[PDB]
């Protein structure tokens, strides 16, 4: 997190909590892509 | 009806508006 | 609630109920050291009040699965069938 | 802080004519004019500008997989992304990507009917400093683009036409108790 000794310290996480934004978004919006056909097909389990 | 394609077509519908038969005729005889 | 209507769908189900219990063993292990009116207990209580109208479906979903084994292991679902191996039809369970 | 749902706002623009500074304000009058216009709002002590017609309410903000779904057949806060209703405060009638021309650019006006890809509007950030999914808090400074045509709700010169060139738009709000004094009210005037 803090980094003290360096020069620029990178904040490595909140870094990582982006990431989980992004993966939060990206499951949220495959879900809406399922929400009506309510049949999970083979390659939405192997991909989901 | 798909919506996007609906969408779509009607931007294509939006752009050359459907004066283009003076493009049509006028080479008809050229 | 989807997910827990078919057949092949439960191993997805699994799935997604472990990264469910490992995202609340990460906030609960983020809630330890609370003072008493911590920041972070009050952040949140703005996401549980945020997030409230699903948190609804999510405590009737465990709701209707822990008076399942309450029922079924005491009064009579075991004790319709003689056997007692995993067998009551239907009806029979909707009767019940 | 934040823009929430049903929180009264105002959508407002910077136009330099000349080094104009001239805040001028998207209006919409209905009732037999259904186009659009501009309010100017920065001679706001030389003229104490008309107000009322000025305010618009977020009815309802949905993700754009959300508007697909409601096209299938309550103070959430949005988001940067997502497609909102602007109702018109004063009328009730829906802001809406009309049809008509007066080049390539349609007209902004009021409808009623709330069905229809035409009274829903795409939020976009103008910044790479702020993005996608995250909240639009309250002074922001953002683009406005349709769902039907997806044009951007244009600042022509001075029209207002949905067209295919950005303009920022701002937006501060108005309003967000029973029986006490708000701004903008209208009231009699009783002495005993």
């Amino acid at each position: 997190r803090t980094q003290t000794g360096n020069n620029t310290t990178v904040n490595i996480i909140i870094s990582t909590v982006d990431y989980l934004l992004r993966v939060q978004e990206s499951i949220s919006d495959f879900y809406w892509y399922y929400s009506g056909k309510d049949v999970i097909d083979e390659q939405g389990q192997r991909n989901f | 009806a798909k919506g996007e394609a609906i969408r779509i077509r009607s931007i294509l519908r939006s752009l050359i508006p459907l004066g283009d038969l003076v493009g049509v005729i006028s080479i008809a005889f050229q | 609630m989807k997910l827990s209507q078919d057949s092949s769908q439960i191993e997805l189900l699994k799935e997604l109920m472990d990264l469910q219990k490992d995202m609340v063993v990460m906030l609960l292990s983020m809630l330890e050291g609370n003072v008493v009116n911590g920041t972070i207990g009050k952040q949140m209580v703005d996401m549980l009040v945020e997030s409230s109208n699903n948190v609804e479906m999510i405590l009737k979903f465990f709701d209707m699965f822990l008076k399942l084994k309450d029922l079924t292991s005491s009064d009579t679902f075991k004790e319709y069938d003689p056997d007692g191996k995993g067998v009551i039809s239907k009806r029979d369970f909707h009767k019940a | 802080q934040f823009l929430r749902t049903d929180d009264e706002v105002v959508l407002q623009c910077t136009a330099t004519i000349h080094k104009e500074q001239q805040k001028l304000c998207l209006a919409a009058e209905g009732f037999g004019n259904r186009l659009c216009f501009l309010e100017s709002t920065s001679n706001s002590k030389n003229v104490p500008p008309d107000l009322s017609i000025c305010t618009f309410v977020l009815e309802q903000s949905l993700s754009v997989r959300a508007l697909q779904e409601m096209l299938a057949n309550g103070h959430r806060t949005l988001l940067y992304g997502h497609a909102i209703l602007l109702r018109h405060s004063y009328s009730g009638m829906y802001l809406c990507c009309l049809s008509t021309s007066r080049k390539l650019a349609f007209d902004v006006g009021l409808q009623e009917d709330t069905t229809g890809e035409a009274c829903w509007w795409t939020i976009h950030p103008a910044s790479k400093q702020r993005s996608e999914g995250e909240k639009v808090r309250v002074g922001d400074d953002l683009i406005l683009v349709s769902v039907s045509s997806e044009r951007y709700l244009h600042l022509s010169y001075l029209h207002v036409d949905a067209a295919f060139q950005q303009t920022l738009w701002s937006v501060a709000p108005i309003s967000s108790a029973q029986g006490y004094l708000i701004g903008g009210d209208v009231l009699r005037l009783l002495h005993g």
